[PDB]
């Protein structure tokens, strides 16, 4: 989605994407690491699912 | 004009199509909902989507229908609804050749507009001596004084003469007085046995002929009466006799539930409660014609804005059914419960 | 990216011949128009006015039309013109405000004279013109000066020029004044945001007007007109199937632009159709506008001749077609034709004989069959001359006549007319393919429908859409009916004649020929009912009344363009069948460069029609009149581009009297924001006074105010200024009225001079009525020249009515040195001619008086916003996301 002013009047542009990333994120972890290690204040987004 | 419900017809039997998500639309439709939800926005600057699932977007997708469904009926029901408001330049985008309609909409308005506007002969719903304020009792004896033959009426369909020894006369006259009949289907039989003044049996000889127009027709069989030629009984028998004639059936030209295609079960579906929402919805439509706001009409209409009418609400039903749409209505209050034939009873005033 | 160019089988990929355009075929068409006159006319006894038949630049002429659209009207300031200034007087109380308007009127047209009455109307426009012009502020950052926690409106945009006065001030009257300079305020002032700035700065009247009018349709006009006219084209755009972007329209407008749009989208079609004589250029603009760029394309070889052994080949009846095309002589030729049926019934066909190349008669035979299944004689329309048919009917006739194998059995009609016989063994007419117009029985469309309305159409000049042989373009997107029978009747009937008849052989050739042909044909009509419906395109009324009023001979004045092919061409024509590669680039902008044209042309029209009545206003001044006059001068002060689009066909050299006259009462106008402009200017410009020309010129002996000076100091009096223009006009009784003719009449009889006078002896007044005048204003600080003094409204040299008429304005000043009765002389000194305007030009004023003047409201865009025009933003290619109705 993207927005262009020309001349006065602003143009907007909003196209669908084709290709789409399946993707397995595997945990590797080791000895020196705290229970709390993996965990943060804030989380961390994904936002497509298939 | 017709095209006008046309256009709003197919728009709304192409919303029904939109069942519940796992669906590949049929590419016709596709297109005209396209057009015409296109052109609606645009007028109405509300969003409808070509697709609904939320709710919110299916609210509006019905709202739509709504509006062309009035727009097309020609009704303004006005403050019904905190949720929705009618927008009366609907009828502008139903007029805009732009929007296509099915060949299925095309005829079935065709069908309406061309019947409604003219006439044609009907088998009449109820008995022929049905608005009759006198009734005498069935197989017994009566002879108005003077006469020698007396015919009267001992139901709905049913008449029956008196006629002494030897006596004759003609009747068509005890039929005649109901404004119009095209063509009266009757059967005659002789009463073997009826009552005399007194109380004793009497019986009917065999020997008493009836005969329309000059010509004699036997008993038991069904006759092509035209409601002017002459109804003549004789009596050429020595004894007292009793013979009923009964109106199978007759046709006129006054609009019977056979006007258009399955009719009567639209009105049905029309009627029906569905839920409060439905109810009171379709209630408040109709108060804006001379139809019954919820109880169906005893007679058939006869004109084509109330059949019109009919057929959009009943698809409008459908379109409601298909969307699952929730929204408020002044003074209607929704109850939750699973719903019951007792509380949809109760709702009917 | 290739729609139904999409070639499915080699059938219809053949070579390349040539290819055109549209600025290409739009030059030809005139080219060919012109060299018919001059080879006619040079070639035969002809009696006419010389005319220079050029061929103009089409391109060059479209691309200054396109430029057209960045010209604005409005001009944007930062201070309003003067309006009022100040002259000083001897007296230190009194001074005399002039309104500068009147001033800069007085002078802007020639004198006006009965003699040149051109010269009249052009005096006229420009005047007008002048006033929309002096009108046409903005008023954007204004001098805001601070001042006791208000915001105040610098002197300088206000409308006085009062700095001569300043110096002269009693402490009481400055004081005074400075208040009211300080007092006019910026209203809202205290409020940031606000976007204008609003005071009350001073402004002449008719200026005035023009300003508030323009200063509401900017308001008026935004958004949603802007949204319509986009609409219109996104509309357009589907009836042209054009390619779209990715983007769309946020109809967000940022707080900082206001818009100027000057054109609406939606041209109304008749303002371009109801210029006289037109036909001709509209056609040429409906070419080079929307014809687009092609090749034509060859059969396939196979077609006709295949290899079944290196040693046997079959051979096409036709071995003459190996051709090589006959100079661009007749290549030309051949694009006369296409460019012919691409304009329906707009251009016909004729013969054209050269006594010179001998060519074999064979070529009449397939020329007259050719002829035959590829132009349209439906009687719907038509495509041929009516002697261009009979003709083919004859090359057809003597053809189906010469039989080179074994003869078939004839038999003949009782008329003398081709085409009467029978030949096949099974008989069959041949009276069939005769040519009547009002069936088409023989040629093209004999049994179908060409011309079929359906679908409202984005124009509306033309709601029809032509099917050649009832073929839609859609057959090429998706088949109809198979591909083995393609045929329509006609070609089908001509089928079996050439059986019966001659040869198989031949037939065999049309047979498999056939769907290249109707493809050439499908294609033509997508090309025409789709790719050029434009304005020029031509209403479907006109259309319609082409064939009966050519067989009935009417006066269509939309005469068809008749142009003189070759037999030859026919035959090339028919093997060659166009296929579009890109639409021209003029095409997106099209619809832009149309509402230039006839907003433009509708001013013009306009600015006649107000003109022709001047003569009926004041039949005095102009006697020597005739419409072509004012029409010229409007054409004169008007752009070059449209005027030239209008010569195209060289009209002009041929419009009479009538024609112009007709075309000025028309009503049909393109609403534009010069329009509305020039109209309003207009309108205010009805008062003749806002012009400087009055009819109120009078005669009156009259003394020079020689006062008795008691108390010098007393002069601070209104300095006893003089003026002959009147406070008021005399009372109508005692005015001795005087006309053009009877003035004349009396001084033809040497009888003037002396009853003036005697009019003047008894203190009578005479006015000069009928006449206008141009009236000037000169002030003088002593004893002016008495041919100013005594200056009288008509030359003595027959009597020359009109003239300039000065109105003068006498400042008596004096010095202490002054004896009472100096002043007094023996004998007075006279004075003649007075003038009265009813319009407050020159006034006397107290001093603190002078800041009255203010008055006027005003509105000035805060110097934070941009003003924009919208107006070139309207090319085809853009959609919005409001969808709109």
């Amino acid at each position: 989605y993207d927005t262009n002013e020309k001349g006065g009047l602003s143009y907007a542009t909003i196209k669908y994407a084709t290709e789409t990333t399946i993707f397995y994120l595997i945990y590797n972890v080791e000895f020196s690491n705290t229970p709390d290690s993996l965990v943060l204040i804030n989380p961390t987004y994904t936002m497509t699912k298939v | 004009m017709d095209t006008i419900a046309a256009r709003a017809l197919t728009v709304m039997r192409a919303c029904a199509t939109l069942q519940e998500a796992r669906i590949v639309l049929e590419a016709n439709v596709m297109e005209i909902l396209g057009i015409a939800i296109n052109r609606y926005n645009g007028l109405t600057l509300r969003g409808v989507t070509m697709r609904p699932t939320s709710l919110a977007q299916r609210n509006e997708m019905f709202f739509m229908c709504l509006d062309m469904m009035l727009s097309a009926a020609g009704i303004n029901v006005g403050p019904i609804s905190p949720d929705y408001t009618q927008h009366m330049a609907t009828i502008g985008v139903l007029a805009t050749p732009e929007i296509p309609f099915t060949t299925e909409a095309a005829n079935e308005i065709a069908r309406v507009t061309g019947e409604t506007s003219t006439w044609g002969p009907a088998r009449q719903p109820y008995g022929f001596f049905l608005e009759t304020e006198e009734t005498f009792q069935p197989g017994r004896w009566f002879m108005r004084a003077a006469q020698a033959a007396t015919a009267v009426v001992c139901g709905p369909d049913m008449i029956q003469v008196s006629l002494n020894a030897g006596a004759r006369g003609d009747v068509q006259q005890i039929f005649q007085g109901r404004n119009d009949p095209m063509m009266i289907y009757l059967v005659w039989r002789r009463i073997e046995n009826f009552a005399m003044a007194q109380g004793n049996s009497q019986q009917t000889q065999a020997g008493v002929t009836v005969s329309v127009g000059g010509v004699d027709m036997r008993a038991g069989r069904i006759i092509a009466w035209d409601g002017q030629a002459a109804l003549h009984v004789r009596n050429p028998t020595q004894q007292n006799a009793m013979v009923q004639i009964q109106v199978v059936f007759y046709i006129s030209m006054d609009k019977t539930l056979n006007q258009y295609p399955a009719l009567t079960a639209e009105i049905f579906n029309v009627y029906s409660f569905r839920d409060h929402t439905w109810h009171g919805l379709r209630t408040a439509i109709r108060n804006r014609t001379t139809l019954p706001n919820m109880l169906p009409p005893i007679f058939p209409p006869n004109d084509r804005d109330s059949i019109l009418t009919l057929l959009l609400l009943s698809t409008l039903a459908d379109v409601y059914t298909v969307l699952r749409p929730e929204f408020a209505m002044h003074g209607v209050n929704p109850m939750p419960g699973p719903l019951t034939a007792a509380i949809a009873r109760a709702a009917y005033v | 990216q290739r729609p139904e160019r999409i070639k499915t089988t080699p059938y219809l990929e053949g070579d390349v011949l040539s290819s055109d355009s549209g600025p290409l075929l739009s030059v030809f068409a005139l080219q060919e128009i012109m060299q018919k006159v001059r080879q006619v006319q040079a070639d035969y006894m002809t009696a006419t006015r010389e005319v220079d038949f050029t061929v103009p630049d089409v391109q060059q002429i479209l691309d200054d039309i396109k430029a057209l659209a960045a010209e604005q009207v409005y001009k944007i300031v930062k201070v309003p013109s003067t309006s009022f200034r100040h002259i000083v007087t001897q007296s230190r109380d009194r001074v005399l405000r002039v309104d500068t308007y009147y001033e800069e009127m007085s002078q802007v047209g020639d004198v006006i004279t009965e003699d040149e009455p051109e010269k009249f109307y052009s005096t006229i426009i420009k005047k007008v013109r002048f006033i929309r012009g002096k009108g046409s502020f903005i008023l954007h950052d204004i001098p805001a000066r601070d001042h006791r926690g208000m915001e105040v409106a610098e002197p300088e945009v206000l409308g006085v020029e009062f700095k001569n006065v300043l110096p002269v001030l009693t402490a009481e009257h400055r004081a005074m004044i400075q208040n009211a300079l300080d007092g006019s305020i910026i209203e809202n002032g205290n409020v940031a945001t606000r976007d204008v700035d609003v005071f009350i700065g001073a402004c002449s009247e008719p200026i005035y007007r023009i300003y508030n009018r323009l200063q509401g349709y900017i308001e008026a006009v935004q958004l949603q007109e802007l949204r319509n006219s986009i609409g219109w084209l996104e509309r357009l755009g589907q009836r042209k199937r054009i390619t779209y972007s990715q983007e769309v329209l946020t109809d967000f407008r940022r707080q900082d632009m206001i818009w100027v749009l000057a054109l609406q989208l939606p041209v109304n079609p008749q303002v371009v159709w109801d210029v006289p004589r037109s036909s001709i250029a509209n056609l040429i603009m409906n070419i080079a506008t929307c014809l687009p760029t092609g090749e034509y394309i060859a059969p396939n070889p196979r077609i006709s001749s295949i290899t079944l052994t290196q040693r046997i080949t079959t051979t096409g009846p036709f071995a003459i077609l190996t051709g090589s095309t006959p100079t661009a002589q007749q290549l030309n030729d051949v694009r006369k034709i296409y460019l012919a049926l691409m304009f329906p019934g707009q251009i016909i066909l004729d013969l054209k004989i050269d006594p010179g190349e001998r060519m074999d008669p064979a070529v009449r035979m397939v020329a007259g069959v050719v002829g035959h299944l590829l132009f349209t004689a439906g009687g719907r329309f038509t495509n041929l001359t009516q002697n261009m048919a009979r003709q083919l009917d004859i090359a057809l006739n003597d053809y189906l006549l010469y039989m080179y194998n074994t003869r078939v059995q004839v038999n003949y009609g009782p008329t003398g007319e081709p085409l009467d016989f029978q030949i096949g063994r099974n008989q069959y007419d041949c009276n069939v393919f005769r040519a009547d117009f009002a069936t088409g029985t023989g040629y093209n469309g004999w049994a179908t429908i060409d011309v079929e309305y359906r679908d409202p159409a984005p124009y509306v000049h033309a709601q029809r859409y032509i099917r050649y042989c009832g073929i839609d373009s859609r057959e090429l997107i998706n088949p109809t009916t198979y591909g083995i029978g393609m045929t329509y009747h006609c070609y089908n009937e001509m089928l079996r004649m050439l059986v019966a008849a001659g040869k198989d052989s031949e037939a065999a050739y049309f047979r498999s020929m056939l769907p290249f042909h109707m493809v050439r044909f499908a294609r033509i009509n997508q090309i025409i009912n789709e790719d050029l419906h434009s304005v020029f395109s031509l209403p479907d009324d006109m259309f319609n009344a082409l064939l009966p009023d050519l067989i009935a001979g009417a006066h269509q004045n939309a005469d068809p363009v008749v142009l003189d092919v070759s037999w030859i061409s026919l035959w090339f024509a028919f093997n060659r069948s166009f296929e579009p590669t890109h639409r021209n680039e003029m095409l997106e902008i099209a619809p832009l460069i149309e509402s230039v044209y006839a907003s433009e042309l509708s001013v013009m029209k306009v600015d006649m029609r107000h003109l022709s009545l001047m003569q009926r206003r004041f039949p005095d001044v102009l006697i020597q009149a005739r419409p072509s006059h004012f029409w010229k001068a409007v054409l004169n002060d008007s752009p070059e581009a449209v005027k030239a689009v209008m010569n195209l066909s060289h009209s002009h050299n041929f419009i009479n009297i009538r024609d112009m006259m007709r075309w000025v009462l028309l009503p049909s106008l393109q609403p534009s924001l010069k329009l509305v402009l020039e109209e309003e200017a207009w309108a205010a410009a009805n008062d003749f006074e806002d012009l400087m020309l009055t009819d109120q010129v009078y005669m009156h002996r009259d003394m020079l105010p020689e006062p008795r000076l008691d108390d010098i100091e007393r002069f601070r009096q209104e300095g006893f200024y003089y003026t002959n223009m009147l406070e008021a006009p005399p009372e109508i009784d005692r005015v001795v009225q005087y006309t053009y003719e009877i003035a004349r009449l009396q001084a033809n009889m040497g009888q003037f001079r002396a009853a003036l006078r005697r009019i003047m002896d008894d203190d009578d007044w005479v006015r000069f009525g009928g006449v206008l005048r141009t009236v000037r204003v000169k002030f003088f600080d002593a004893r002016p020249p008495d041919d100013i003094l005594q200056g009288l409204p008509f030359s003595y040299d027959t009597i020359k009515y009109a003239t300039e008429t000065t109105i003068f304005y006498l400042i008596y000043n004096v010095e202490f040195s002054n004896t009472p009765d100096s002043l007094v002389l023996i004998n007075p000194t006279y004075t003649m001619t007075k003038v009265f305007i009813n319009k407050r030009i020159v006034e006397r004023v107290r001093v603190g008086q002078i800041l009255a003047v203010l008055n006027r409201r005003f509105v000035a865009y805060k110097g934070k916003m941009r003003i924009m025009d919208i107006t070139q933003s309207l090319k085809m290619g853009t959609k919005l996301a409001a969808p709109t109705v």
